């Protein structure tokens, strides 16, 4: 009854699907072979006629070279073999191919799954879109898929966890372009869009985790710790159980501004816990610390329109309202005037679970903050520079125009960004 | 103004003995009641006690309510 649909698009889409679904199988005692030795799992699974607990998700991609790893990995008895969708040829880091040529010939298949994935669903909270902006499959298929989801349901909520291109780290050259094209299609179609950059999560692994050989498998073990904290209320008892609609009402002031930041705390090695107490007071000071952001944005250059705090573990509300109160007084944190409030707080009694072989530590208090700030214009203006720096020469255009696209789709998707950055200044 | 015997003209012949709902040295004046205010107002719960401050910086609002 309190159920969501978890979509994974692209490579990083399924790269985090392997971290998230290694968590819920472990957080509920679900063995890799489906069965375990209600509503604690009904948010993510579906008990069949006998014993088996299949998940409710969909792995979508164009290169089999990764979706087949799931078919050969230890989680092969888990998924319905039709959920693991894959293609023959790939998008080749080209937004057009993922949108016009190849996208149009598998969405008709993916959509049938969702229809057969929503009939058993009795009360659907909202879709859950794990996306990686910057590639043809991530940006093209994701864009084409979201529009199809809007015209089918519309009233259902889409949450966009989209990895965003970082300032320094860039595993591609044309990733500015398809990152721009994604906006015009995600903005009107996602209900709320969280952002996070592969660079910001790298430094988190430097100061806090003190892990010097970080890898994509490390970072994904952090994102799964967010969604686990985000949907704890959906499946675990706790004071101030916070659903999705509640979470969404008091965070998005205007239909445009739904690009928000994230954080997590405490993030520590399993040994520095021996040098700290990690009180509710201490953690919430670190959630608002700029170095604990999962995106390379600086909230001290902007203002806060709202925040949402999902605590976990041995936490009582008498200490939440106290630590929040000593933050509105802090000078560094500037709240835009038209919200004297700004905090929706959530508590759970189920502490964060730890995976064997992970880097975090077993703790009894943990915080995940998700703030809607007007400093988010920074990371959004860098793109407006690299796009205008390369597009001045029409570099790499002959690939996009050769795949059933045109020259208008560049200038069009460019104004939408300017149309957006004003909205992050009208709120001054 | 006859049949009234006004106070301004009542020779000490006429005189009254005060009765209970009135203070007098003979009967005890039992305890009374007053309102005691909320406490020192703040942005967290109001308290009676004054505490130290880490960030002094004249004319600024910084506290540590959580201790
Ligand atoms: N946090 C995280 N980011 C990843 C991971 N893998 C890739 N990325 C980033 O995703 C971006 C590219 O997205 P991809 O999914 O690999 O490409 P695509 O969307 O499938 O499109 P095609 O390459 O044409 O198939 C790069 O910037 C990567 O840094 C991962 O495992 N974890
Ligand atoms: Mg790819």
């Amino acid at each position: 009854m309190r159920e969501v649909i978890s979509i994974h698009i692209g490579q990083a889409g399924i790269q985090v699907g392997n971290a998230c679904w290694e968590l819920y199988c472990l957080e509920h005692g679900i063995q890799p072979d489906g069965q375990m030795p209600d509503d604690a799992f009904n948010t993510f699974f579906s008990e069949t006629g006998a014993g088996k607990h299949v998940p409710r998700c969909i792995f979508l991609d164009l290169e089999p070279t990764v979706v087949d790893e799931v078919r050969t990995g230890t989680y092969r008895q888990l998924f319905h073999p039709e959920q693991l969708i894959s293609g023959k040829e790939d998008a080749a880091n080209n937004f057009a191919r993922g949108h016009y040529t190849i996208g149009k010939e598998i969405v008709d298949l993916a959509l049938d799954r969702i229809r057969k994935l929503a009939d058993n669903c009795t009360g659907l909270q909202g879709f859950l879109v794990f996306n990686a902006v910057g590639g043809g499959t991530g940006s093209g298929l994701g864009s084409l898929l979201l529009e199809r989801l809007s015209v089918d349901y519309g009233k259902k909520s889409k949450l966009g966890f989209t990895v965003y291109p970082s300032p320094q780290v860039s595993t591609a050259v044309v990733e500015p372009y398809n990152s721009v094209l994604s906006t015009h299609s995600l903005l009107e179609h996602t209900d709320v869009a969280v952002m996070l950059d592969n660079e910001a999560i790298y430094d988190i692994c430097r100061r806090s985790l003190d892990i010097e050989r970080p890898t994509y498998t490390n970072l994904n073990r952090l994102i799964a710790q967010v969604i686990s904290s985000l949907t704890a209320s959906l499946r675990f008892d706790g004071a101030l159980n916070v659903d999705i609609t509640e979470f969404q009402t008091n965070l998005v002031p205007y239909p445009r501004i739904h690009f928000m930041l994230s954080s997590y705390a405490p993030i520590i090695s399993a040994e520095k816990a021996y040098h700290e107490q990690l009180s509710v007071a201490e953690i919430t000071n670190a959630a608002f610390e700029p170095a604990s952001m999962m995106v390379k944005c600086d909230p001290r250059h902007g203002k806060y329109m709202a925040c949402c705090l999902m605590y976990r573990g041995d936490v009582v509300p008498k200490d939440v309202n106290a630590s929040v109160a000593t933050i509105k007084t802090k000078r560094t944190i500037q709240f835009v005037d038209w919200c004297p409030t700004g905090f929706k707080c959530g508590i759970n009694y189920q502490p964060p679970t730890v995976v064997p072989g992970g880097d975090l530590a077993k703790v009894q208090r943990a915080v995940c903050m998700i703030s809607n700030s007007t400093a988010i214009g920074e990371i959004f203006s860098r793109l407006d520079h690299k796009f205008d720096l390369m597009y001045a020469k029409r570099a790499f255009v002959h690939w996009y125009v050769g795949e059933g696209m045109e020259e208008g789709e560049f200038s069009e998707a460019r104004e939408d960004l300017a149309a957006l950055e004003k909205d992050f200044e009208e709120v001054g | 103004k006859s049949a009234f015997n006004f106070t301004q003209t009542t020779p000490v012949f006429m005189d009254s003995a005060p009765r209970w709902p009135k203070e007098n040295p003979t009967w005890p004046k039992n305890m009374k009641a007053t309102m005691g205010y909320k406490g020192i107002q703040s942005n967290y719960l109001p308290t009676n006690t004054v505490t130290l401050k880490a960030v002094e910086v004249p004319g600024t609002t910084e506290r540590n309510f959580n201790f």
